[PDB]
RNA sequence: ACAGGUUUGG
């Protein structure tokens, strides 16, 4: 039991323990239309510090802070996937719902791209089952629903003390999101880039966990 | 907790009060850190930090809330409305 | 230090305002 | 390393300037019985009606020519705090990659 | 059980002070990762108040010196003959070639705008492209 | 079963108008309704990847149907690109009587 | 004032 704490305490002492810096860069985010946001009138008030400027009406999201936030988001999701944490990909957007279900299936994590029920996270012991384990991380691929209002889980996770990583556009509200990533969530390649980044992050985390357990079996 | 029966409302409030728990920073576990003067919807609360000898000279409900928190020394003055929920 | 930073200048693509049928007439 | 402002100053969307009456090559990525979802590439996808001539030549993956009118359709109305975005772009169909 | 208050503080503070008080006997597995790699901004709740009065946004417009020549190009010739290909990252349009000729004709010691404009308009014919002046 | 119900009707001849009130002895799988299988292991992690959607069977059926629709779409696009028509109309099932 | 009772189907 004393050596079990070593497996959980090892990755906490390193910054890039899973080597996620090679996954992306500012040029890898630029060609995916990530730096593009909505118009100037659709700008949320809490998006001003995360913006680079306005290119003839359309707001431009800076990519330096985008990558600086994405590094922390990928590190956190890789660490929670390493510590055997339940990860739920939530997104209410009727264009990439199938892509998100397939990404969560290839990741071995869980997905919610359908109509989020009322008491799902709060009234879980009555909505899901008698005793249910709530997800240890919620990754939001679209913060707003089809009504252009903040999602229900973005508030229910903050109510249930569940960490939330979220891709926020120029019209989103990151006040309650634990790890916001200022980028674009409306272009197909921009969505696919984030889905593949989180895919490779969970894959590398589970693989390094299996390797650490392989050496755990040889340490005794 | 609201229900048709009084014991049912009591239980609905007991089992629902634990889900909303605050943590009150208590200076030396007997008082508050500084004198706070707050203005709620229509209630004015003025609470002052007191030494070890001024034990709970507050409203009859604020004394109970501070006795549940752990504050052993406090002076509070409620002006304006005296609504219990506010 | 950066040279490619945008400069606070006026809008060059400012389309001229539309005129009425009797703009600058008598 | 390359800075984001340096790549954005030389990005083609910066070179285009205003999106009014601009010739853009866009690729179709979805097909509806009468509507064609063309991806001109900027932010959103424009939905155009299949013309009468050479209508069978428009398939998924076909690149066509468009005259961009608006990058994103947003407008304000009575008592609205923000705009009502349509999540679409406005452009007309002219041809299919003449070459 | 826990703290279901969203507007009081952040999830990290609400999970830390609960264990500090001794009501949460089990530490969540994400708390060590939050203590190790905290985000840039603490996820505290902030109400989106509206902006009244003379107060405006803090963002600035994106404009370069090349736009002043791109406006002349789009005012005189309009859209270039080569249609825009937004998929190509290194795509160079006719207006970009025009401003590339303009920035060097500026370095060649010329100040007059006509002597910087019509000479680049004639230099574009050296490569073999066509220009349609919109009357 | 045709001898089980026949022997029950003789040994316990209950005269009642409602057929469901009579004594009946069948296999437990027709008497008891379809019970839901376990959804999570001993560690708490759910089995299906759509468990947090409320309807992990219906949404999985819809996801498989959409995944096969996209496969048919891409295969038919490639077949139209190669100019081959080997499929037929297999939807008209009127003489069979399908619903 | 450490306050409490009292307007009303609420
Ligand atoms: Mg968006
Ligand atoms: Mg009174
Ligand atoms: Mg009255
Ligand atoms: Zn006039």
């Amino acid at each position: 039991n004393d050596l079990r704490d070593r497996i959980l305490s090892e990755p906490l002492k390193h910054a890039d323990f899973f080597n996620l810096k090679e996954l992306f860069s500012v040029r890898s985010l630029f060609d995916a239309r990530v730096h593009l946001g909505h118009k100037a009138g659709c700008r949320h008030r809490f998006m001003e510090p995360y913006l680079f400027g306005s290119r003839l009406g359309q707001d431009i999201i800076d990519l330096e802070q985008t990558a600086a936030h994405l590094q922390l988001a990928l590190n956190f999701t890789a660490h929670v996937a390493y510590r055997e944490g339940i990860i739920l990909f939530v997104s209410r957007h009727r264009q990439f719902a199938h892509l998100i279900e397939t990404t969560a299936r290839d990741c071995g994590e869980y997905a919610h791209t359908r109509y989020f029920k009322g008491g799902l996270l709060t009234n879980a012991p009555l909505l899901l089952g008698p005793g249910v384990r709530l997800p240890d991380l919620i990754i939001f691929l679209h913060t707003l629903n089809n009504v252009f209002e903040p999602h229900v889980a973005v508030r229910d996770a903050a109510k249930m003390n569940i960490p939330t990583v979220g891709i926020v556009d120029t019209n989103c509200n990151p006040a309650l999101i634990t790890y916001p990533v200022p980028g674009n969530d409306d272009s197909p390649p921009a969505v696919r880039l984030f889905c593949r980044l989180f895919q490779v992050a969970i894959s590398r985390a589970k693989e390094k966990r299996r390797q650490v357990e392989a050496l755990y079996r040889l340490q005794g | 907790g609201k229900a048709t029966e009084r014991a049912d409302a009591f239980r609905k409030a007991k089992n629902r009060a634990v889900h909303y728990l605050h943590y009150i920073e208590r200076y030396e576990d007997h008082t508050i850190y500084h004198d706070i003067s707050l203005k709620f919807k229509r209630t004015h609360i003025k609470m002052k930090k007191q030494p070890r000898g001024y034990g709970l000279h507050c409203h009859r409900a604020i004394m109970t809330i501070c006795r549940l928190i752990g504050i052993k020394d406090l002076y509070a003055k409620v002006s304006g409305s005296v609504n219990m929920l506010n | 230090s950066n040279e490619d930073l945008p400069v606070p200048m006026e809008n060059p693509y400012k389309e001229p305002l539309k005129k009425c049928i009797l703009c600058e007439k008598h | 390393v390359e800075s984001f402002a340096s790549m954005l100053r030389h990005s083609p969307l910066t070179q285009m300037g205003p999106a009014k009456n601009k010739l853009v090559i866009g690729q179709i990525f979805h097909i509806v019985e009468d509507d064609l979802y063309i991806d001109f590439g900027g932010k959103f996808h424009c939905v155009c009606k299949r013309p009468e001539v050479d209508g069978e030549k428009y398939q998924k993956g076909t690149r066509v020519r468009l005259r961009l009118l608006d990058l994103e359709l947003t407008s304000r109305f009575l008592g609205a705090t923000t705009d009502t975005t349509i999540l679409e772009a406005d452009a007309v169909l002219l041809g299919l990659q003449e070459s | 059980a826990g703290s279901r208050l969203e507007t009081v503080g952040s999830i990290f503070s609400r999970t830390r002070d609960l264990i500090r008080a001794g009501v949460l006997k089990e530490k969540p597995l994400w708390l060590d990762i939050y203590n190790a790699f905290p985000p840039l901004r603490e996820p505290v709740f902030r109400r989106p108040r509206l902006r009244y009065g003379k107060a405006k946004a803090a963002v600035q417009d994106i404009f370069y010196h090349e736009d002043r020549i791109r406006a002349k190009f789009y005012s005189a010739y309009g859209s270039g003959p080569k249609a825009f290909d937004l998929f190509n990252p290194n795509f160079k349009s006719t207006c970009q070639r025009f401003v590339e000729k303009y920035i060097e004709l500026q370095r060649l010691g010329e100040t007059d705008e006509e002597k910087l404009f019509v000479e680049a308009g004639k230099a574009l014919l050296a490569e073999g492209v066509t220009l349609r002046r919109v009357g | 079963q045709e001898d089980i119900d026949r022997a029950i009707a003789y040994l316990f001849p209950s005269g009642l108008f409602e057929k469901r009130a009579r004594p009946i002895m069948k296999h437990p799988e027709e008497i008891f309704p379809k019970q839901r299988a376990i959804q999570w292991g001993e560690d708490g992690r759910p089995f299906h990847f759509l468990f947090y959607t409320g309807k992990q069977s219906y949404y999985s059926l819809m996801h498989d149907t959409y995944g096969k629709l996209l496969d048919v779409e891409k295969h038919h696009n490639q077949l139209r690109a190669k100019d081959l028509l080997a499929e037929k109309t297999k939807i008209l099932k009127d003489p069979i009587g399908s619903r």
